[PDB]
């Protein structure tokens, strides 16, 4: 346990790692903190080297307040560990190896310092933030995505035509299913075609730009970036891309290829409960979202806030933050545990979906601010009138918030009230908010 | 069940889905802006009140976007009726010109705010 | 609970699932399995297509023995649902989302019964093991791999010092790190370059055909290929990839580009343990398993029998078969949910690592028999003699023990006295034994 | 002292060069001279060839009037030594080594005669004056070109709506800082799309065709070629390089480029300073001016005349003259060492920057004529009323100045005057007058 | 501060900023032509008055940048009267018509001075 | 002389410069090396950004000792102004203006301390000395 080393002072380019351990009955923190950093990066060809430059170590161990078993261990890595650009490559090192010795009983990584030394060899998101809302030439308010539904089984004309209805009505984006592919139903040229043909109806409208996430997900590299390629040839804004189930070498290829391109790509994080759902045991979201922004997205779907207790809307407020800026101090209570200096590298748009309902406009737009974009699927399509009206509704549900915001409001306290005023005078809206007007009127 | 129309509805982003902003809700969208320190600033168009695609039809290319500037930037501007004001100068100039105002947040280098503040006769 | 059909009747060419669930205090089983279904496959759109054709449908339930909480769920998708040759789009669609549904407390996915229709969109592994043993001149056997250490931090020359002296000693491959790809320390071209030198050295040396796993995991596929493509102009026989890290986009890629090359693919399984750990939540490793061979390797790290119960070696030799064999029974005692038949797609070699030294040949090789690949570490590197004479012990002593089972002796009963013998005439393998030889006689 | 040959008769091939020397104290001219052409081109190896066919010779010394330690040696190089088309080739040859010869104090390249059958081996400009004009239909008037200001810090779309601005107000083209070539504020691509947006605009607007000097200069050959490749894409005209920078060899390649695809090439002279400022020691402008006009580029900044010594307006018409004319009769009044013949190769126009306000319009004129750009900053983007008027105001302020002296008016003479009527009827010139009105009258 | 307008303010190169020549300011250009040598020529459009890029769009493609030729360079002319005369032949002909003065100098082979001579109503 | 910045802490991402400064007779040298930073790096659309993230500054001055008319102006330019592994743009950032600067009589760059954050950005050697030999 020449991998404890609390003596050590961290560097400004190494990689440090917080990892909420659960040791096995009898072994010490000491010992623990010292084994997650020993097989996390660590005979005669080792004295053909010095393990003191390669060794990642523990420098500190916390016991966490409230449990039994649980320490957070922090550990660096020194730079020269990591392959430069590749956040397959600092998966691998970090979390690679060590869930699975014997003696912890479960292991979490809550959150990594990225330093700028390795943050400046990624390309980050083909264009961030700023970028989108002068492309899109749109300001002033959080983006608004509508869903198409059912999942699967639509076909590659009717997905257009959900596609247009939806668009025309005022928002922003539609979104292929993170499933659709290309599939016997549903071939991916075809609807790539038919989506073309109705998003630029609904702009050519509306006068406003529109975007529809065309996934370019598929079983090969060679077969995403052909998706990519007709999607360029088509003139469109955004492409989509499954990082988790894709993988990080997939994604880090067609975020270049965007950044070469000029498309915005919006990713879908499929697959992410099944490592980071866990308080013991996986990858905290955090530390996903952090290899995202590395790797590059301009959007990302970050889940709801909509029914969720403070202490867990302050997480997801953590990790926005770690998203979108540039510079975030430490804050535990956020569940930030290292200050994450970005050095520029552009910030990514949170994508907020999961029930949201136009009553719920007023919170969305006090959490996440005009940096956002809020995703609805049967708040449009599931409207009564359709998905235009299904459209409005959402659409001046979140303007009478902005405004109201604008105006000094308090969205927190009047969010029932703002709501409420604008069913007034769009029908469209009335229409949406018939059963919540009972219950809460 | 009503039918959303398919003319006649062009839009100009935020908040033009909401009636026209009255002299007042006007008013308190400069506020804001100069409340958090944004620079207004006003833009019109006269031909092209629309997004189109003319010179090129790469991913994010359109033709349209950027209007034309009204005056300059209006730096340390602190009543909120100046830039009204430059309104309604605007308006008498080009009565036919779309006239939004913008405001800049130069500390991120990003337009923070922008609104539709005159349409034309028939928008 | 429309998603509840008992009464079903798989069909086949449904895709059916063994999900393990821990539903929330309350909700009933039924309406659990009914869950995992819903938004594990699937408003007016919906009545533009028939749910009924693509929805998935739990048509069964099972309570788990001696737990509480648990259910074994049964659920089947329609082969319509999936992308034809593409495990990344598998993967989305069944583990995407439900593992995030509130209504759970965990869940873990066991099994996948791939039917012969989807099987057959699958490439598969590049060779697979007869094609392997046949190009490499091996039969009679378990193959002998070679782990250099330290995993970071030696030079590209050194590496292929160490790479040459265990080749030369017996064993058939040596393998670079998961995580060695190319770093400040190493590059990549110079590692691939002297290893190759290495190689074929060691290979003029002992008349034997040699390999060297060289890791191709990187950023980006274009990368990958680019480093795949040096190995197939070097001439030399595997290439080594990182499929959970890289993910299963580029790893199908590569596996098409070897097989379109003649180069073997080895696969290893960084970062599995953070999903395949806990026994209530996320995917069993076998399903991991039959994922790799869909996308395809040559050779799949599995883990060591190696100090392990008889009900895990039990697991263990279930997700063997199922990567080796062409049919495999259903069989929970092994966990073994669903006949799997693999309509002739080419077999994987296990290949075993862990903690192996020659007194466990024995049991490894009665455990595996010969369709296998034994990986040492520290069985080599760490022999008192250096790695050549490393190998040679572990060499004849798993050619004692194939003599051994060869002449009827049973390695179970007479392991230790089987290796013991060899001892009698290899030094090398005298010297690898004393601390052992100590304590057992 | 073999290399001292004043009994040498030039021939029309030999490329001849005119050093100023300050030789050590001691060392006589002769020797001086004999040096300079001794380690600038030139054992038994020696016998294997012959020495005379490829000798630097000095054929001739002359004594600095005025100075103390200075000479004008003339140095005589054969055709044979240089290898064709290359200025890179022709600079190492030249300049390589003898600016570090002990025995000179210093050292400074004046002039070089490039032969014509040298001359005929370069493209030289991709278009060159005339075609020039004639591509943007523009004769009769010097260029206006606007600086965008700050050189740092500006977004795409900021740059694009400072240079739509710009150039709707009258002035023909807008330049990217030499600086902004790809960053975190402003990468590429994104700033080359809002450009072309913002020019096209501009041309639409005024009925005038529109430039933006694009800057394409790079880290590399590879990435240089992709930016012009993709203002190829966009149509527009022009594309700009930082010719000492980025190097010859890939101005070259980039003024070949343009040649091929119809794109003018805008040169800008960053670090020029760094090597022709002193008098004593360097390479003066003037053969840093022929180098560009044979490596390639439509256009060369070439400082200001404001506020110049008659002495120093003469140096610079000097080399303005070398420039754009085919052909140069030697003149030391004007720092013409030799007479140089272009043998057709096109004119470079010259690009005057630095401090130009409208009351110096009169001045620019009149002393380069029209076939110059004339470039202003603080005279456009400082104008009181913004950049359109800005741009008015400089525009009104030239062409008053065209006509007067199309009328017969001396610019010389009457320029304040001209200046003034002009302010009588162009509030946008009155508005950038008042100050020096106020001054003058 | 005032606003340049964004519409109605159409250029045509040289001098198209300064007030419209007067018949004086004409015949003054035309003599500079003459003294110099070069050779005045008019040129006459009526339909495209500006650049558009229809054909092609490659770089420096552009459609509109020739006019018609009104009759012949005019060789040896040597008085700038009889070049004023023609201007307004054309304009008798094609009132509606945009006419411009060019010079060539030959042994540049360039055109040396291009500028508007008459616009029609609305320009 | 919003230039010269002696308060000035040096980030760990900075570019820094030592430039040796022969200043024309007159000019204080705290003009000087605020000269050399000022368009070394650096209207409204400067109000649509930040002047102080991308400006470079000179932290610092130092008189040479033995000679007359110089000194050693610390130049610091933020990371930003940089584009990843161009040494091209490295240089036409830092000298590619001031040498011409009126008020200097002379000036010459002796050294740049270039960061970790910077040099990552690029590949360096094809091969250095330990591969190669």
């Amino acid at each position: 346990l020449t991998y404890y080393t609390p003596e050590y002072q961290t560097k400004d380019t190494d990689i440090l790692a917080a990892f909420r351990v659960t040791p096995q009955p009898g072994v010490p923190p000491e010992e623990a903190g010292a084994a997650v950093a020993a097989e996390s990066s660590t005979v005669w060809t080792d004295g053909l080297t010095s393990l003191d430059r390669y060794k990642g170590r523990c420098y500190r161990i916390e016991r966490v307040v409230g449990e039994k078993d649980q320490y957070i261990a922090y550990v660096a890595y020194p730079l020269d560990l990591f392959e430069e650009g590749s956040v397959t490559n600092m998966f691998t090192s970090i979390v690679g190896n060590v869930f699975g010795f014997k003696a912890l009983r479960a292991l979490r990584l809550e959150d990594l310092r990225i330093p700028p030394a390795y943050v400046k060899t990624f390309q980050g998101p083909p264009h961030g933030i700023q970028v989108e809302r002068d492309k899109l030439n749109k300001y002033g308010r959080p983006l608004l995505g509508c869903t198409i539904k059912p999942k699967l089984g639509l076909s590659a004309k009717n997905y257009g035509r959900a596609v247009y209805e939806c668009l025309r009505g005022g928002l922003d984006f539609t979104k292929d299913d993170e499933n659709v592919n290309s599939q016997p139903f549903m071939r991916w040229r075809d609807r790539f075609l038919f989506c073309a043909e109705a998003l630029y109806k609904a702009q050519a409208e509306t006068g406003e730009i529109k975007g529809h996430y065309l996934n370019a997900t598929a079983g090969t590299c060679e077969e995403m970036i052909k998706r990519a390629v007709f999607a360029r040839e088509l003139g469109v804004p955004i492409v989509m891309h499954d990082y988790l189930t894709g993988g990080f070498t997939a994604n880090t290829s067609l975020a270049h290829y965007c950044r070469d391109n000029g498309l915005l790509l919006h990713i879908h994080r499929a697959m992410h409960a099944v490592i980071d759902r866990q308080k013991n045991h996986g990858i905290h979201f955090r530390v996903l979202a952090k290899a995202l922004r590395m790797s590059g997205g301009d959007h990302i779907h970050s889940g709801t806030v909509v029914g969720k207790l403070e202490g867990e809307r302050d997480i997801t407020l953590g990790f926005v933050d770690l998203l979108r800026d540039d510079f975030v101090e430490q804050d535990r209570s956020r569940g930030i545990y290292f200050t994450q200096d970005w050095v520029s590298l552009p910030g990514v748009l949170p994508v907020a979906s999961g029930g949201i309902h136009v009553w719920h406009m007023p919170a969305l737009t006090e959490i996440f601010g005009d940096d956002s974009v809020l995703q609805f699927g049967g708040m449009t399509l599931g409207h009564p009138w359709g998905n235009a009206p299904g459209a409005v509704a959402n659409r001046v549900a979140l303007e009478a918030c902005v405004k109201a915001r604008n105006e000094g409001r308090d969205l927190a306290q009047e969010g029932n009230e703002i709501i409420r005023e604008a069913c007034k005078w769009s029908p469209e809206l009335a229409a949406a908010c018939e059963v919540w007007k009972e219950i809460v009127f | 069940m009503q039918v959303w129309p398919p003319i006649n509805k062009k839009k100009y982003e935020t908040l033009s889905y909401l009636p026209d902003l009255s002299q007042e809700q006007l008013l308190s969208e400069v506020e804001y802006l100069l409340k958090n320190g944004w620079v207004p600033c006003l833009e019109f168009e006269t031909e092209h009140g629309f997004v189109y695609r003319e010179n090129n039809k790469s991913p994010g290319y359109y033709d349209g976007r950027y209007w034309t500037m009204w005056k300059l930037p209006m730096f340390g501007c602190t009543d909120a009726t100046q830039v009204l004001a430059e309104v309604e100068e605007a308006k008498k100039a080009y009565p036919q010109a779309w006239i939004r105002i913008i405001g800049f947040d130069n500390v991120r280098q990003v337009q923070c705010i922008s609104f539709i503040a005159y349409k034309p006769e028939g928008y």
